[PDB]
């Protein structure tokens, strides 16, 4: 006994959202903007003379790369990369609400074709944003539940 | 806790605090001559004495067990003196204490001249330990405590640890507070196995409010020559750099192991800049240059370790308004391993873009590139490249579905030159003018279901989202195009849905695939996901033939369900975790990769971990270069098992550990063990290591290195009040990561 | 959470005025005392003094068949009796009529909700 989804991915209260960040042209502020536009919410930027709309302020983005395995002579075999994002919803009237995200990826290494192994890292850090910008949207229904209590 | 335990040694001002000038404040006298427990209340300054005589130039003479209590100073002594004009007081031999922060001392003749906070002693001594504990002292003759900045001054200094002196050089200053002062620092030690000793001696500088300098000599007893290690830092309108330079005059072991050379020298150059000027321009530099291709095996740095294969050298410059881009980058490399040196490099690139997003119901996007490859040996081909990429979307949506029909049109025009050696030697011949035009087509989809779990958990909801895809890229022969920047990609569950098999733009494979996959998810009552499982396959209708299929699998099948994947993520509680992953391939007849993990994190000091990794030998045989399949060092794959731990003991100790087995051929790849004390006046730190290094050629036996660190610090006249655990848990070759 | 902790009344022997007598081998060295003020209803007050006085309140509660004290900062201290002595971290007390003046004044500054024996 199953039924199709009847609610909306983004709750019915935050359908007019204000985005704010420190780098309005970076990669994350493009990924999140496109992802939000996909779900139907209209984004009125450039904070104006309206006070009825929840906001969303992004935060610190960090990427770390380090060894994860070694061959039988000391060299490196696999690298591992991590991203961490932080954001705070700011529902008007009440207090702020923090959310987070985290992604994991890995890839092998090749010292003989290094240049080709530098155009594979770029694709990885370009497509990791599309998941770090989806976890945040998936965490949105939790905020409304903590707002109705 | 140690902080709260030590906090009950510093008295505090409980009386009401008054802010402003104290010269006009009222006077209270309790007892011209007053005899017997005379009390004075003048603002924050309070004085007590058996006898107080006021003589008015207002002079007050207090005699007999004279006390004192200011906002940040407490005095004691039999004889006292006072004056209200300059707020100056004189107190004879006694003891003094610092209130509001730690600090203790005694003297022979004190002084409290009201100008600023300069106090004077005559035979004093300034320590930083709580009363009743004699561990160390900074004994001098005249000491002036300045409190406008955070600076202290000492004359004829003689550092004493217990009842013994260990120092001289009279004019040295102890900086008490949290303001930067230009001075020396504390040394270290080591007993590594490559050089029999080690010694440092830093030096600090504070040129400007945003500037630094960290000149640091270094001893290398085995060699015999001091290796100077400069530094730099800054902060400006564009990011923050970390310039560095490590010179070394000459060596002896390098002159003995590697003879017949002009001179033996060493150097380095690090630079890491990353900032965003204004709101549009972007900048980036990642330079790293070394002298000899054995530096990292020798003396170690905090910017690169033994596990390394090359050294990146990249630039960047950027423009991005809201729907536009540009870039002029430059990537060059340097290969350490002196076996085969033919690495390529990229001269100025270019990346344009465009993002118009409202044409009818469709979308729009453009790309571009212009690169000029050059090789590092006079006879390998060099060429050029131009690219274009018009695309169009058509996104639909609903409450339970989606469709993402797509299109594209690729193009490229090389121009290769310097083709003599390669054409003469090998069979297939390269030409001087090629072109490539190939369309594309892709259809997507999605769905979502839901339920209210009646089973064990009441109020939990379960979802189940299927998926699908398609692909079509025609076949064009690509045997006349040298492989410059193409590599074979991996395929996890997330990478299953993709339109590219090779990275870069040099080789593009054909495709007729039909992907699939499902995903489930168990939500909590307050919409908190705590479960993700995933499966997914691929059905090749026709194999991918790029024109140069130089891959050697075991069974060579073309069509059929070939690839598989998996995933999991459990979130048992707030102090646990679990991850995973697995791949497969019917062309290898063996699992190709596998992960695992588990964690427990009560705080920043207690944690345990376990993990597993895998890579079948057929993977290293069908993906890595050809000499990785016959040597005894690489052919067997990776099957390592690890474990991490940390747990405070009592309330001052901390214990760390690590291990990394290798079950394919029983060995050991790491070991760390560092204890750490934390008292109320000093600290202690030890270390260890058993890292792998090098591969002896004679009898195929690896080489290990040991290490024993050592540290010490002066703690108590500062703000740092935490045990050093994270700073020590990130020192081995395979650092620790957070998998919670 | 401290608020979610359910107060459990202490037994008759636990109620009283506990004052350590002598060095405690856990508070620096020269001369320090760590005192406990606990009513009959399970409300706690931690009293320490060497050169300065710092006091933290808390409530008594049961856990794993053991009476455990929880302070404001979520510290799990368990009580165990040895004769006429209650025991938690690095401290042992006898029964005393009255506390020190400093901690009495501190209590007067921050009274407990329950009546004080």
């Amino acid at each position: 006994g199953w039924h199709l989804r009847d609610t909306t991915q983004v709750p019915s209260t935050m359908k007019v959202m204000i985005l704010d960040s420190g780098d309005p042209n970076g990669p994350l502020s493009r990924a999140v903007r496109n992802q939000l536009r996909l779900n139907g919410v209209e984004l009125l930027d450039k904070e104006t003379t309206r006070k009825d709309v929840p906001s969303l302020r992004l935060g610190k983005v960090s990427i770390a790369k380090d060894t994860a395995s070694v061959f039988r002579n000391g060299q490196t075999a696999e690298y591992q990369m991590i991203m961490t994002v932080n954001a705070t919803v700011l529902i008007p009237g009440r207090d702020i609400y923090p959310i987070s995200a985290k992604v994991f990826r890995s890839f092998f290494d090749n010292p003989q074709m290094a240049l080709a192994k530098d155009n594979e890292q770029d694709m990885i850090v370009k497509e990791m944003y599309d998941r770090a910008a989806e976890q945040l949207i998936r965490k949105l229904p939790s905020i409304r539940a903590a707002d109705i209590a | 806790d140690l902080a709260s335990q030590c906090m009950l040694g510093v008295p505090s001002y409980d009386r009401p605090l008054v802010q402003g000038d104290t010269n006009d404040l009222p006077v209270t006298i309790n007892a011209a001559v007053f005899t017997g427990s005379v009390d004075i209340m003048q603002g924050n300054s309070r004085l007590q004495a058996d006898e107080v005589q006021l003589h008015q130039v207002r002079t007050v003479d207090a005699l007999g067990n004279v006390h004192y209590d200011d906002n940040q100073v407490i005095l004691k002594g039999p004889k006292g003196w006072a004056n209200l004009n300059t707020k100056d007081t004189n107190v004879w031999e006694g003891d003094y204490q610092m209130v509001g922060r730690q600090g203790r001392g005694k003297a022979d003749l004190m002084k409290q001249r009201g100008e600023n906070r300069y106090t004077i002693l005559d035979n004093g001594s300034f320590t930083s330990c709580l009363p009743g504990s004699d561990t160390w002292s900074v004994v001098g003759s005249e000491i002036i405590h300045d409190r406008e900045e955070q600076v202290a001054e000492i004359w004829n200094a003689r550092f004493k640890v217990g009842p013994v002196p260990i120092f001289y050089s009279p004019y040295l200053q102890l900086p008490v507070g949290d303001k930067r002062r230009s001075g020396f620092l504390i040394p270290n030690a080591k007993y590594t196995t490559t050089n029999y000793f080690e010694f440092y001696l830093p030096y600090y500088w504070n040129i400007a409010p945003n500037m630094d300098a960290t000149i640091t000599p270094h001893y290398m007893h085995r060699r015999g020559n001091i290796m100077w290690e400069n530094e730099f830092r800054y902060l400006s309108q564009a990011g923050a750099g970390l310039m560095e330079l490590d010179y070394l005059p000459s060596d002896k072991v390098y002159e003995d192991e590697h003879p017949n050379d002009d001179s033996s020298r060493r150097w380095l150059f690090y630079w890491n800049h990353s900032g965003v000027m204004d709101q549009v321009w972007r900048f980036n530099v990642d330079y790293t240059k070394v002298s000899d291709p054995s530096y990292f095996n020798d003396f170690d740095n905090k910017y690169g370790s033994s596990t390394d294969g090359y050294a990146t050298q990249k630039f960047s410059v950027g423009y991005a308004v809201q729907n536009f881009n540009a870039t002029v980058s430059t990537k060059q490399f340097q290969v350490f391993s002196e076996q085969n040196t033919s690495s390529y490099s990229a001269e100025p690139q270019l990346d344009v873009n465009y993002y118009q997003n409202d044409v009818g119901p469709f979308d729009t996007r453009i790309y571009g590139q212009a690169v000029h490859f050059v090789n590092t040996r006079d006879d390998m081909p060099e060429a050029t490249r131009v690219h274009l990429e018009p695309t169009i979307n058509l996104p639909l949506s609903n409450n339970w579905g989606s469709i993402n029909t797509e299109a594209k049109l690729l193009a490229t025009h090389y121009q290769q030159t310097n083709l003599d050696w390669y054409n003469s030697r090998n069979t297939t011949k390269l030409d001087e003018s090629v072109n490539r035009v190939m369309p594309q087509f892709k259809v997507d989809g999605k769905m979502v279901f839901e339920r209210d779990m009646e089973m064990l958990a009441p109020g939990y909801t379960q979802t189940l989202e299927p998926r699908a895809q398609y692909l079509y890229v025609p076949y064009r022969d690509q045997s006349d195009i040298y492989n410059y920047d193409s590599s074979l990609l991996q395929s996890d569950y997330s990478g299953l849905f993709r339109d590219r098999t090779y990275g870069g733009l040099d080789r593009i494979a054909s495709a007729n695939q039909v992907t699939t996959g499902v995903t489930s998810r168990i939500y909590d009552d307050a919409a908190v996901e705590r479960f993700n499982i995933s499966v997914g396959q691929i059905y090749y209708f026709t194999e991918s033939r790029t024109g140069d299929d130089n891959i050697t699998w075991e069974n060579d099948d073309k069509t059929g369900s070939l690839v598989w994947a998996g995933d999991t993520y459990w979130r048992i509680s707030e102090r646990w975790g679990l991850r995973g992953g697995i791949q497969y391939d019917t062309r290898l007849d063996n699992v190709a990769t596998s992960n695992s993990s588990i964690e427990y994190r009560r705080d920043e000091d207690r944690l345990v971990q376990l993990n597993y990794r895998y890579a079948s030998p057929e993977y290293i045989q069908a993906t890595l270069p050809k000499y990785y399949s016959t040597a005894e060092q690489y052919k067997n794959g990776i099957s390592q098992v690890g474990a991490v731990a940390s747990w405070p003991i009592a309330d001052r100790w901390s214990i760390v550990g690590a291990y990394y087995y290798d079950t394919n051929a029983n060995k050991q790849a790491d070991s760390m063990l560092g204890v750490q004390y934390s008292s109320c006046c000093y600290a202690i730190r030890v270390g260890y290591e058993r890292k792998l290094n090098g591969w002896d050629n004679d009898k195929q036996h690896a080489v290990y290195d040991n290490a024993i660190g050592f540290n010490i610090e002066l703690r108590g006249l500062s703000s740092n009040y935490g045990l050093g655990t994270q700073e020590m848990l990130r020192s081995n070759i395979l650092p620790y990561q957070n998998t919670l | 959470n401290y608020n979610n902790v359910v107060k459990t009344p202490a037994p008759d022997w636990l109620a009283g005025y506990w004052q350590t007598k002598g060095p405690q081998r856990a508070l620096v060295s020269p001369e320090a005392i760590g005192s406990l003020i606990v009513t009959k209803e399970g409300d706690t007050l931690d009293c320490r003094q060497w050169q300065r006085v710092i006091a933290v309140p808390g409530k008594l509660t049961l856990m794993s068949d053991d009476l455990t004290n929880v302070t404001v900062k979520r510290e799990l201290y368990e009580v165990e009796r040895d004769g006429n002595t209650i025991e938690y971290d690095g401290m042992t007390m006898e029964r005393v009529d009255r506390p020190t003046a400093e901690c009495a004044a501190a209590l007067d500054k921050a009274p407990l909700p329950t009546p004080l024996p």
